[PDB]
C-alpha cells in the first residue's frame, strides 16, 4: 500500500506501508527517508492527531491517502 | 507598583550596559518606552553567521525581573533553535531564568547559541538534521542566508 506525507515546507513524501502497520512504524519509515526522529514527528489525518499504538486500518487510512506532518515540540 | 518595580530594574541594567559595554552587542529602548527594547548582534567570528548584523526585539514584562524578558529575532536566520518567525528556543529565556541574570547575560547566551546550536531539542527539525548529519551543508546554507538577509 502507498500513502503520502506532506510537510510544512511543501515536500511530499512517498511511503510504502501496510494496513496493519502502527503509527510508530510509519514514523520510523519517515525517519528512514527524512532523518527526523519519531519524537519530533506529529501526524494529522481526518482532523485527528494519530496516536502511537494504533494501526492505519484503525483510522481507516487507505491507499493514496495524504497525511500531514507537523512539529512536535519538547520544551523550547 | 509591579510596573514601578520593573522600571527601575530596567534603568539599572541600561546604565550597566553603558559603563561596561558588551562586545559585538548593543541594546536600548526603541522610543521612550523603557519596557520595549531593540537589540543588535554581530555575526560571531566562530560561526557561519560572521559578517552579518542581526536585529532583535526585547520586551520586558511588568513582573520583570521575576519573569523573563521576551526576546525574538526580527532578522531572518538559518538556525535549528530559531524558527522563521524569529522565536528562540533557549533555557535561559524560560525554565532556567533567574532574576540574578541580566540582559547582557541573555545576549551573550544567544551569541553562544549561534556558535553552538542545540540540535537534539530543536525548533526547526529539518535544519537540526542538516546540522547533525551534514555540517558542511549547514555551514554552506547558513552563510547564504547571512548574505541575503543580514547584510
Amino acid at each position: 500500500m502507498q500513502i503520502f506525507v506532506k510537510t510544512l515546507t511543501g515536500k511530499t513524501i512517498t511511503l510504502e506501508v501496510e494496513p496493519s502497520d502502527t503509527i510508530e512504524n510509519v514514523k520510523a519509515k519517515i525517519q528512514d527517508k527524512e532523518g527526523i526522529p519519531p519524537d519530533q514527528q506529529r501526524l494529522i489525518f481526518a482532523g485527528k492527531q494519530l496516536e502511537d499504538g494504533r494501526t492505519l486500518s484503525d483510522y481507516n487510512i487507505q491507499k493514496e491517502s495524504t497525511l500531514h506532518l507537523v512539529l512536535r515540540l519538547r520544551g523550547a | 507598583g509591579p510596573l514601578g518595580s520593573a522600571l527601575k530594574r530596567i534603568n539599572k541594567e541600561l546604565s550597566d550596559l553603558a559603563r561596561d559595554p558588551p562586545a559585538q552587542c548593543s541594546a536600548g529602548p526603541v522610543g521612550d518606552d523603557m519596557f520595549h527594547w531593540q537589540a543588535t548582534i554581530m555575526g560571531p567570528n566562530d560561526s557561519p553567521y560572521q559578517g552579518g548584523v542581526f536585529f532583535l526585539t526585547i520586551h520586558f514584562p511588568t513582573d520583570y525581573p521575576f519573569k523573563p524578558p521576551k526576546v525574538a529575532f526580527t532578522t531572518r536566520i538559518y538556525h535549528p533553535n530559531i524558527n522563521s518567525n524569529g522565536s528562540i528556543c533557549l533555557d535561559i529565556l524560560r525554565s532556567q531564568w533567574s532574576p540574578a541574570l541580566t540582559i547582557s547575560k541573555v545576549l551573550l547566551s544567544i551569541c553562544s547559541l549561534l556558535c553552538d546550536p542545540n540540535p537534539d531539542d530543536p525548533l526547526v527539525p529539518e535544519i537540526a538534521r542538516i546540522y547533525k548529519t551534514d555540517r558542511d551543508k549547514y555551514n554552506r546554507i547558513s552563510r547564504e542566508w547571512t548574505q541575503k538577509y543580514a547584510m
